[PDB]
């Protein structure tokens, strides 16, 4: 990271390392919560992106790799390319940041893709956990807005956020893109907007997203389209907290795995018949975190799975030193995906997952720090969200 | 990244050839690349190469399964293996302070297995489940069906073996594949690394001290001329009503051998059609609304397969077929051929650039290159060959492989 501030106030962050693939992009604090419903932000930014790139043929002919991530509170666009495609890439990023609304026909095309997301392989288990967590563990109900519309619901262009993007953009890039990004950043209006955005407080709501799944998802006949998902959430910590690396270690202790070795794997995946998988994540938001445990299983079996999750929680308190080191070991995964993590970590203000500084943080987490993290997190009642018909209050009883 | 390099290769007195290529950074990928794969099988042993690969990784005397599990968990020796139609590898990606343990584990597992009826019989369910799982990805199923109807020879086999084949695999069959395919003269140890060549060499020396030199060299059971492939275009249609209002389709043509002067032309043509991504579609495709598109072209001994596949709604299936055939034809038009060459060359270069940032990718290309080519091909020579490729080379590729040729085709339909 080389961090600059342009004369007009625009922040510019650059990823150090060897030449080969050029990277550019924009990260800004506008996300699904900044539109009145699910998918409004996603489809608005997608519509804008496809217009900005001119046509899919231009994208292919220049061999540019675009990537758009829309989260609850923020989004980013990255473009990767070889040096001969610089002009087109920069001109495309410039168009994306120009404030103009896309055409209705573009928006209509994008809407249809969005409704087809699950069928197209774009609405996988990971994206489902995120929706279940966000619809259940916040007091602000705007966090229920995801990226992927329900079949019966509307999606509308939000032209105001397109005007807002250049006013709150941070530019990101590989170090060799310095000159071009200074110049692009220079073209933007001085000076950026400064908004106090704060992650909504934790609330242990009990909800269902009782909705049918498509049989074909992407190219696969889904092995999970007939199973339910249980997501249990507790508050944790912001990505900037001194405690975040303890939380990463705590998520590996629970760990998980698929039927296709740690507490979730051995006790939950092993303990419920036809439990396809179970995983713990610690997910970050602008100022907070949600520690979440997700179980894929038949609807009838979720209560049992939850009892087994309660057992996992109790078990952590007496975890052996072997396992506390193995958990520290599992967080250390060094390995394109590098630039996306650079951008993500630049917004959160945390050290990237691949950095040695991050790896050192993890080596330094104690038994005390893990015990502290566990205590403050599991003192809350969980939020409870079911993808499927199971009664969440029955699951909730397991923890009260 | 890697600096237009060239591998350094030494042979130990026990026969093991150690090939390293210099890389910057703290990651090292290393391990064994072996010319073992389903191309070298027949009807009696179909699936054995992959079945062996699993058995190897179930541990041996010195490093039983529990010891292996313990090494991943506490010592960061994360072992990876895969089997293709043409090669097999067992590797680890490591920090450099883990070298001697990693060379020792890999050498022990690959070269000193202990293949027992109990471990073989116990593994069967894992392979059966893997075969089941891959069967639910219809891109994999249609890829295999396309190979199956195009080749009566061994390329037509699935890598995993059929369900029935997985069930019939014996310990003797597994031991036979190891005895005939895993000798020093059929493999390379590969390291992609900052460590000096000599450090890797000494470490492998120490790891393979148990290994005795070969007395003789029977013709390798992996020699391409023992497994001559015959492409024959066929059409077959399947049902899968669980798909609903969806169908998968795959179109195939024979492709050049790896050493053919027409290999790079075939790669360029395949790439200019390329894949459909969220934001990206070939300028050769007229209906950019096609749901999806994936293109691949692989060499297989004296033969090879170029494949185009996708899925669509029932009503759009026939239109997908026409779009793809039209796109392929469009390249050959004198108004389009120059531009098709340029874009396709850029596609191949972009694919290369993206491969140069990972030690895993670099290791796999280096291991495959060493096993499969007459002589090593540097990225250096490769780029010159790409840059020297011209319109007449593309035309000659079209003349031999595409024009007036019957294609294979498979359809798997939710309705048909
Ligand atoms: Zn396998």
């Amino acid at each position: 990271c080389v961090s600059s501030v342009l004369p007009n106030g625009i922040h510019l962050k650059l990823m150090k390392g060897p030449r080969g693939v050029c990277s550019i992009g924009a990260v800004f604090p506008i996300g699904s919560i900044n539109s009145p419903k699910t998918a409004d932000t996603q489809v608005t930014l997608s519509s804008k992106l496809v217009e900005s790139l001119i046509s899919p043929k231009h994208v292919f002919m220049h061999q540019v790799y675009p990537f758009l991530q829309v989260n609850r509170e923020y989004s980013y666009l990255t473009l990767q390319f070889l040096p001969e495609s610089t002009t087109y890439a920069i001109e495309s990023l410039k168009r994306f940041l120009d404030g103009a609304a896309p055409a209705n026909t573009t928006f209509d095309q994008q809407k249809q893709l969005n409704y087809a997301a699950e069928q197209l392989g774009e609405y996988n288990l990971l994206e489902k956990y995120k929706d279940l967590v966000c619809m259940s563990s916040f007091s602000n109900k705007s966090y229920a807005h995801g990226n992927y519309a329900l079949q019966g619901e509307k999606i509308d262009l939000n032209p105001q956020i397109l005007k807002e993007i250049p006013k709150c953009t941070t530019l990101v890039g590989s170090i060799d893109m310095y000159e071009e990004l200074v110049k692009l950043g220079g073209s933007l209006s001085p000076f950026p907007k400064v908004k106090l955005h704060i992650t909504s407080n934790f609330e242990p709501n009990h909800v269902n997203k009782n909705v049918k799944q498509s049989s074909l998802q992407g190219s696969k006949i889904s092995m999970t389209s007939s199973l339910s998902i249980m997501s249990l959430s507790w508050p944790s910590c912001g990505a900037k907290s001194v405690e975040a690396p303890a939380y990463a270690v705590l998520s590996k202790i629970f760990g998980g795995g698929s039927e296709f070795s740690s507490l979730l794997y051995t006790k939950v995946v092993g303990g419920v018949a036809r439990c396809h998988q179970a995983y713990a994540y610690n997910n970050f938001f602008t100022t907070g975190g949600r520690f979440n445990i997700n179980v894929v299983a038949e609807d009838r079996n979720l209560v049992k799975a939850a009892q087994l999750v309660r057992e996992c929680i109790h078990s952590v308190e007496t975890i052996e030193d072997k396992n506390l080191d193995a958990a520290r070991g599992l967080v250390i995964t060094a390995g394109d995906k590098r630039f996306n993590e650079f951008v993500r970590s630049s917004y959160l203000g945390c050290k990237p997952i691949y950095s040695s500084q991050y790896k050192k943080s993890i080596k330094e987490v104690t038994r005390k720090a893990v015990e502290k993290a566990l205590k403050q997190t599991f003192s809350y009642k969980p939020a409870v969200a079911v993808y499927g018909p199971a009664v969440p209050n029955e699951i909730a009883k397991v923890f009260e | 990244i890697s600096r237009y390099a060239v591998p350094q290769i030494s042979k130990l007195s026990n026969g093991v050839r150690v090939a390293t290529i210099p890389v910057i950074g703290e990651a090292t990928t290393l391990g064994y690349w072996i010319k073992s794969g389903s191309m070298y099988e027949n009807a009696s042993n179909s699936g054995v190469s992959h079945y062996l690969q699993h058995v190897i990784f179930r541990g041996n005397e010195k490093y039983p399964q529990r010891k292996l599990e313990q090494l991943a968990e506490y010592e960061g020796i994360n072992l990876m293996a895969s089997t293709s139609r043409v090669t097999t590898n067992f590797n680890a990606t490591i920090s450099n302070d883990k070298l001697d343990v990693a060379t020792d584990v890999l050498s022990q597992l690959v070269l000193n297995p202990r293949i027992k009826k109990s471990i073989v019989d116990n593994e069967r369910d894992t392979i059966l489940a893997e075969e089941y799982e891959v069967s639910q990805d219809i891109n994999e199923v249609i890829w295999d069906k396309l190979h199956e109807i195009s080749f009566k020879t061994s390329i037509g086999f699935p890598i995993l073996g059929s369900h029935q084949s997985i069930q019939k695999i014996t310990t003797e069959m597994v031991q036979s594949q190891h005895s005939n395919f895993f000798n020093q003269d059929n493999l390379y140890f590969v390291a992609v690394t900052s460590l000096p060549h000599d450090v890797i060499l000494k470490s492998v020396e120490k790891a393979t001290q148990f290994l005795k030199p070969l007395a003789s060299h029977p013709k390798l059971a992996s020699d391409n001329d023992l497994h001559v492939q015959k492409f024959e275009p066929n059409q077959k249609q399947y049902l899968l009503p669980q798909l609903g209002d969806n169908a998968f389709v795959a179109i195939g043509f024979e492709a050049p051998s790896l050493d053919s002067p027409l290999y790079i032309p075939s790669q360029i043509v395949k790439s200019v059609i390329g894949s459909k991504e969220k934001y990206s579609v070939s300028p050769l495709i007229e209906n950019t609304n096609i749901r999806t598109l994936n293109s691949y072209s692989f060499p297989y001994g004296n033969s090879g397969l170029t494949a185009f596949f996708g899925n669509e709604s029932i009503n759009n299936l026939n239109g997908w077929v026409n779009t793809i055939f039209q796109s392929i034809g469009t390249i050959f038009s004198n108004e389009n051929i120059e531009g098709s060459l340029n874009v396709g060359r850029l596609c191949v270069k972009s694919q290369l650039a993206r491969g140069l940032s990972s030690t895993r990718t670099i290791a796999d290309e280096l291991g495959n290159n060493l096993l499969l080519r007459n002589e090593y091909m540097s990225l250096g020579k490769w780029d010159e060959l790409l840059n020297a490729t011209n319109i007449n080379n593309i035309k000659e590729y079209f003349d031999k492989y595409i024009l007036e040729k019957n294609a294979s085709m498979v359809i798997i339909s939710g309705k048909q």
